[PDB]
């Protein structure tokens, strides 16, 4: 009893010269192939499945440093498209484990950073930022049947823990313990998250990078993709310090209140402790 | 509703104790010293005594075992838990919404301070009603259905004691 | 992060939904002893005795 | 239970009650608990009681068969006639059964019934109410309901 | 400050134990059922259990207040039937205050 | 292996070739009457992937009291093993074995449940040999399929695949035969 | 529950909110003639052109609140926080400009409960709750016409979901089945928003700016529904006996007209006033069962909605070094008769006052638009309830030179 993953991509960017000379496009193709038997954690349970998929992405990028920005921002636009079998193209538990030969799904996200000094900067450049944070996507179908089981979003906590598996796409959400909004059979096909933040410095140097940092985020996802409303969120707010170390990247410790419950139960609400590595 | 709890059963059992100790006729209550500490008290009101007694003077003990009708109220009046809910036991009940009433046997150092105390100076079928603190009773964060520190008020009528279950069961 | 607004909005709502309300009632019943008639047993157990009540 | 007899009688630990029109039915085509016609209920020591707590289906169900019954006739109804034959339409009986399950799916368990039969063995009780409560309503059971009332 | 009591005595067949009633109303111990005609040659030196009290200050008459041996084994045979001729094992319990103050027989 | 083992089909058709078997279209069985000739050993390619002969349909004279719903039933069987050519359980007597008492004295007894979709059943007793070697209560489904076609009393035969048999034939994906001497509707 | 705790909302599609940004949330919402060109307006569609020819404009928001709530004689207090706009803002042209946005149109949250306890003994309890709301999602352009004149339009999704819930419980009670009636109304269609402004070149040095905007009445797609729910509880989901309805939808008629004052780039006046033709509407929903039409026919009524407000900025010195010489200082007011009906006559009447600061970004041209609001809302017959409401809003327009080319 277990499941098997593996595939390969390949990409090609290119940097533009229409809206200016800051933005660069980049185009990937993609393959994958998942294989089970007796599996229980996925909707699929017996057989074997693949997704070709194409994406485009437009992104913009002005920032002066990768580790402690303080100007500029950071703008992204993606599609991911696979072909669409339902049509005419392909034509012709229930019956889930059919169909999903080949899986059908088109994904779309939008994702920004704004970071802006509060006190001049240049002069005393230890400075301090507020930053920005704006992501939005969607998990669209091209039949209303026959939806994707793959490529699902999931969400709440430190995001990090997610890529144990790798048949989904995991999204922080600071302050909701883990994987909170998305549990078992409510898994996420949109999302939105949002979110302020205040941050401050302690040293910056060739080997070691310190600063610490207060937030205001808000977050939600759903199941049907129909019923998307962004102004409807599972609100937070903490502090939080992170560490950049000379021969490994990001450790850090976030501390968070989540206000909002969720599924009318508070149980995952309040205090709240998140572990980030790496780097998000 | 359930504003200040502490307070104001402690103001119950204050009430009780100066009544008794102003009021004519005592105001109907009566009070027994406590042994496992001289100087407190326990305030009853004695009631009507039964007519089917198993004829066993004497008063119960420490380690054996009673056989009772009870219920067990808060200071509002609700219901805790008891053989009975109306106002009396009910045999041969006339009404038929209501069944007649089970006995249920206990162990006099197997229950609360307050229990331990006046069950050891009941004669078989007197009926008291009994008021206790908070300090004799589960106490403190209370018991599943108890409030916490809340003053019970018991209604109890002892049926039969005897040193075994197997010749009271 | 309030979500109560306690009770204040009843009295502007419509009536359809402020007339609500609910209700306990009782009704009588007669019961009777009945004989059994000629039961249909068919069970795999075998009785055997006697007692005197 | 009467005089504190060491080997006596004991009280029915599980009763079912069934409509009237299903008293021998029932058990002669070895049905199961349908919930819109029949009912299981186990005594309640503490209380001595033996109580239902919804019995709403079957009284659907009544209701519908005389009001299908009414709109069948149509112009040519007569409540008291038809209230004066099938005279169990309203009644139900209670039952000694006993009761067992099946012992499979055990770590997540279920215990599913899988076969109700009359109870055989030596026991008894006395229920309150009775023929006097045809004339006096001191010996009358009360049924409860609770209802949503829309003031429509 | 309280003068609660679990009084006991181990087995004196095997695996026979014999139940005390506790009287604090009259402040007297007893066991209902009583010791087999064989037990006076097995109380000779047998061993008190299970005397649990708020604090396990307790004392016997001897002159002097002598201190209980809790934890040691104790000749009964001096205190059997004492209804009559009545010579009780009368031993003295302590507060945990030392204010409050307590004898009882057995 | 995974899918692998699902080439149960392979030693199916080994189990078929090896014997003189014959194989009918259910839209046949259903149209020469209904028999599966027995000097032609016929079997039918029921639903589900089942094989089934019926030896006698069972009730000839009565011909009304067929199996329905809250029935309980009696079976007499031998099971035999596809993949390793073994009699694996019974309840039935035979001289090889006629001195071991416990094993053939009681039947297996199974409540039929057969409501509007998925049709299921569950042993109320089983034999000791079952009781003891497999231990679960589940009754195999393919069983289910051939009551709709035969009476009290019958005497039918089944080749049974992984996908429809007992507890221990789905997980270790083994097909099995059934000689089921009788189904009875239950008495007392 | 993430925008309002006011129990009007049960009315209608709850409560409009003003997708004023943060210059005009400060100055009273008077957002028609506006042309102020560091932030961004989507009020009014011609206000684009505007915009610094090299610049890049991202706009945000937050918003706390404190709801003060009174009737009756019963006193109490709620706390709730919101997410009211986010837009992008660019120059395709020296005479158009375009932005895309997201902005709320309008919400519902309320939970109003009850206890009590029949004179034979049963207790019981109540719960009226609501959820969701309406939202807009646009794409706007705005053109130079003439060297005065400029034109635009906004063309929106527009789509939401209304829930709003009734339940009977009995606490106590050892085992019963539960009613609830949830009626809910999704949407998903489209909105079209059309406006004009001219500028008229006062005295050599002020400037003063009128404007108007204008959207037609319109028919929604929508998907209105009556589930009674039967049985639920803490472990079972109980029976949903669904029921759909052939409901129909309206948006009006809105006008709005505006001007602003300015002089010497150092100070802006103005005032607005608009009006949405709600009365005129014709809301409605066909089914054999009155119940159910008689709470549609009275949830779903409306009034003629009016408001009226007035503002001002002003920047006093902005060359000499001093940081309070470049702070933007605003203040404002307004009057507004919701569209609320509540029995035959109409419900209420609010009242606002409002101030807020334009802190900006040294060497940059980024804005921090802290402002603050105070609107009392009074209930115009007995039986209902008074508000007073008080709110913070926090909101940066990020700018930065983006379509720079050697």
């Amino acid at each position: 009893k277990s499941i098997k993953m593996w595939g390969l991509s390949l990409g090609w960017g290119k940097r533009l010269k229409w809206p200016d000379d800051y933005f660069t496009l980049s185009a990937e193709l993609a393959y994958q192939r998942y294989n089970l038997k007796d599996w229980q954690y996925f909707p699929v349970t017996n057989g074997k499945c693949n997704d070709l998929s194409l994406s485009l992405t437009l992104a913009r990028n002005s920032i002066d440093n990768p580790i402690f920005p303080r100007t500029g921002s950071d703008f992204s636009l993606s599609v991911q498209l696979t072909p669409p079998y339902s049509l005419f193209d392909g034509k012709d538990q229930d019956n889930m484990n059919k169909l999903h030969r080949w899986v059908e799904y088109h994904k779309w996200k939008f994702k920004a950073k704004t970071y802006t000094p509060l006190m001049d900067y240049i002069a005393h450049p230890k400075c301090l930022v507020l930053m920005t944070r704006t992501e939005f996507g969607l998990l669209g179908h091209y039949n209303k049947y026959k939806k994707s089981p793959f490529g699902t979003f999931d969400v709440g906590g430190d995001g990090m823990t997610g890529y144990s598996s790798y048949a989904t796409e995991s999204i922080a959400l600071r302050g909701y313990e883990n994987s909170s909004l998305t549990p078992y059979g409510k898994e996420g096909y949109a999302y939105a998250r949002l979110g302020i933040e205040l941050r401050y410095p302690l040293m910056l140097e060739t080997s070691t990078n310190i600063y610490v940092l207060g937030f205001l985020e808000a977050g939600n996802a759903w199941h049907d993709i129909s019923k998307f409303n962004p102004f409807d969120l599972k609100r937070s707010a903490g502090i939080g310090v992170r560490i950049f170390l000379p021969m490994i990247g990001m450790m850090g410790i976030d501390w968070g209140y989540g206000f909002d419950k969720i599924n009318g139960s508070k149980e995952y609400g309040g205090s709240q402790f998140h572990f980030i590595l790496g780097q998000e | 509703k359930y504003d200040n709890w502490r307070a104001r059963n402690e103001a119950f059992i204050d009430s009780l104790a100066n009544v008794y100790a102003t009021a004519s006729g005592r105001g109907g209550l009566e009070r027994i010293e406590m042994l496992t500490a001289p100087g407190n008290y326990i305030y009853y009101k004695e009631m009507e005594p039964m007519t089917d007694h198993v004829v066993k003077a004497g008063n119960p003990k420490y380690t054996d075992y009673v056989k009772v009708y009870y219920k067990g109220t808060n200071i509002l009046g609700e219901y805790f838990d008891g053989n009975f809910k109306g106002d009396n036991p009910v045999v041969d009940g006339k009404d038929p919404s209501e069944g007649d009433s089970p006995t249920t046997i206990f162990q006099v150092s197997g229950v609360i301070t307050g229990w331990g105390e006046v069950l050891q100076r009941m004669e078989v079928g007197d009926r008291w009603k009994v008021y206790i603190p908070w300090d004799y009773a589960y106490g403190s964060s209370g018991t599943t259905g108890i409030l916490g520190y809340s003053a019970l008020v018991f209604d109890i009528t002892l049926l039969d004691f005897a040193n075994t279950e197997a010749e009271l069961k | 992060c309030d979500d109560n607004t306690g009770g204040l909005g009843l009295g502007m709502f419509p009536g359809n939904d402020q007339n609500i309300k609910g209700k306990l009632s009782t009704f009588d019943v007669t019961t009777e002893s009945v004989k059994t008639g000629d039961i249909y047993a068919k069970t795999n157990i075998g009785y055997i005795g006697k007692f005197t009540d | 239970q009467t005089g504190d007899k060491k080997f006596g009688m004991a009280i029915p630990s599980t009763v079912m009650l069934v409509r009237k029109k299903f008293q021998d039915s029932f058990f002669k085509d070895n049905k199961l608990s349908d919930g819109v016609s029949s009912y299981l209920t186990s005594h309640t020591s503490s209380t001595n009681q033996y109580v239902f707590s919804n019995i709403t289906k079957l009284v659907n169900a009544c209701i519908a068969e005389k009001e299908e019954a009414k709109k069948n006739a149509g112009s040519s109804w007569d409540e008291t006639k038809w209230l004066q034959e099938n005279p169990d339409w309203n009644k139900v009986v209670l039952i000694p059964v006993l009761v067992t399950y099946d012992s499979s799916n055990t770590t997540t368990g279920q215990a599913n019934i899988i076969r109700i039969q009359h109870d055989l063995k030596p026991g008894y009780v006395r229920l309150k109410g009775g023929s006097l409560g045809k004339t006096n309503p001191d010996y009358k059971l009360k049924l409860e309901v609770i209802s949503t009332d829309f003031g429509l | 400050d309280a003068t609660i009591r679990a009084f006991e005595l181990d087995t004196i067949g095997y695996g026979v134990n014999y139940k005390f009633t506790i009287d604090q109303v009259s402040r007297l111990i007893y066991n209902v059922d009583s010791l087999p005609v064989n037990a006076d040659t097995i109380i000779n030196s047998i061993l008190i259990k299970t005397l649990t009290t708020a604090s396990g200050i307790v004392t016997m008459k001897d002159d002097q207040d002598s201190i209980v041996n809790i934890n040691d084994s104790i000749d009964l045979t001096k205190y059997v039937n004492a209804t009559e001729k009545n010579n009780f094992l009368v031993l003295k319990v302590w507060a945990p205050n030392m204010e409050v103050q307590n004898e009882y027989k057995v | 292996y995974a899918e692998m083992l699902e080439d149960e089909k392979n030693a199916v058709n080994k189990f078929i070739k090896d014997k003189g078997i014959r194989i009918i279209s259910q839209d046949e069985f259903e149209k020469n009457d209904t028999v599966t000739n027995l000097e032609r050993n016929e079997y039918v390619a029921l639903s589900d992937g089942v094989y089934m002969q019926i030896v006698d349909r069972g009730s000839a004279e009565n011909k009304t009291d067929t199996f329905a719903n809250n029935n309980e039933i009696c079976v007499r069987y031998i099971e035999e093993d596809i993949m390793t050519r073994d009699t694996t359980c019974f309840n039935v007597f035979l001289e090889e074995w006629g001195d071991a008492n416990q094993l053939y004295t009681n039947p297996a007894v199974f409540r039929y449940v057969a409501e509007g979709s998925y049709v299921y059943g569950t042993f109320i007793q089983m034999d000791y040999y079952w009781a003891s070697y497999y231990q679960s209560t589940a009754v195999p489904a393919g069983w289910l399929l051939a009551l709709p076609f035969v009476r009290n009393y019958a005497h039918v035969r089944l080749i049974v695949p992984s996908k429809v048999g007992h507890s221990s034939a789905q997980q270790y994906v083994n097909p099995y035969y059934y000689d089921i001497w009788t189904f009875s509707k239950a008495l007392n | 529950q993430n925008n309002t705790n006011s129990p009007y909302t049960r009315y209608g599609y709850g409560d409009l909110s003003d997708q004023s940004f943060g210059n005009s949330k400060a100055m009273g919402g008077i957002a028609f003639g506006l042309r102020d060109g560091a932030q961004i307006n989507p009020t009014n569609p011609a206000s684009y052109t505007a915009i610094d020819s090299l610049t890049f404009l991202f706009e945000g928001g937050v918003s706390l609140q404190n709801m003060n709530i009174s009737g009756g004689g019963l006193k109490l207090n709620a706390k709730n926080a919101s997410f009211d706009y986010l837009a992008m803002q660019f120059r395709l042209a020296p005479w158009m400009a375009m932005s895309v946005g997201l902005l709320p149109y309008s919400n519902v949250g309320y939970t109003v409960s009850d206890s009590q306890t029949t004179d034979n003994g049963l207790a019981y309890s109540r719960s009226f709750t609501g959820d969701g709301g309406l939202h807009q999602m646009y794409v706007g352009a705005g053109v130079k016409v003439l060297k005065n004149l400029s034109v635009g339009v906004n063309a929106s999704y527009f789509w939401g979901d209304i829930t709003r819930t009734r339940g009977m419980f009995y606490p106590g009670t050892s085992s019963y089945d539960s009613y609830q009636r949830k009626m809910v109304t999704s949407i998903s269609d489209y909105k079209l928003d059309f406006g004009a402004q001219y500028t008229q070149a006062l005295n050599k040095k002020s400037s003063l700016t009128i404007g108007a905007v204008y959207s037609p009445k319109h028919k929604l797609n929508n998907d209105y529904t009556s589930i009674v729910i039967m049985g639920a509880s803490s472990s079972s989901y109980g029976t949903e006996y669904k029921d759909v309805l052939d409901a129909t939808f309206e948006l009006p008629n809105t006008f709005g007209v505006g001007f602003t004052y300015n002089y010497d780039k150092r100070l802006t006046v103005g005032a607005d006033y608009s009006l949405q033709q709600w009365s005129k509407t014709n809301f409605g929903v066909v089914t054999s069962d009155e119940n159910v039409r008689q709470d549609f026919n009275e949830t779903f009524t409306y009034c003629d909605r009016t408001k009226i407000s007035v503002g001002a900025e002003y920047i006093p010195n902005l060359i000499g070094r001093s940081y309070f010489a470049h702070i933007k200082y605003r203040l404002g007011a307004y009057y507004t008769t919701p569209y609320y009906k509540i029995d035959g006559k109409k419900a209420s009447r609010e009242y606002g006052v409002t101030a807020g600061f334009g802190l900006p970004v040294p060497r940059s041209r980024s804005i921090l638009s802290i402002s603050g609001q105070f609107v009392r809302v009074k209930g115009l017959e007995t039986n209902m309830v008074n508000e007073n409401i008080f709110r913070v809003s926090i909101g940066l327009t990020f700018n930065e030179r983006w379509f720079f080319k050697r």
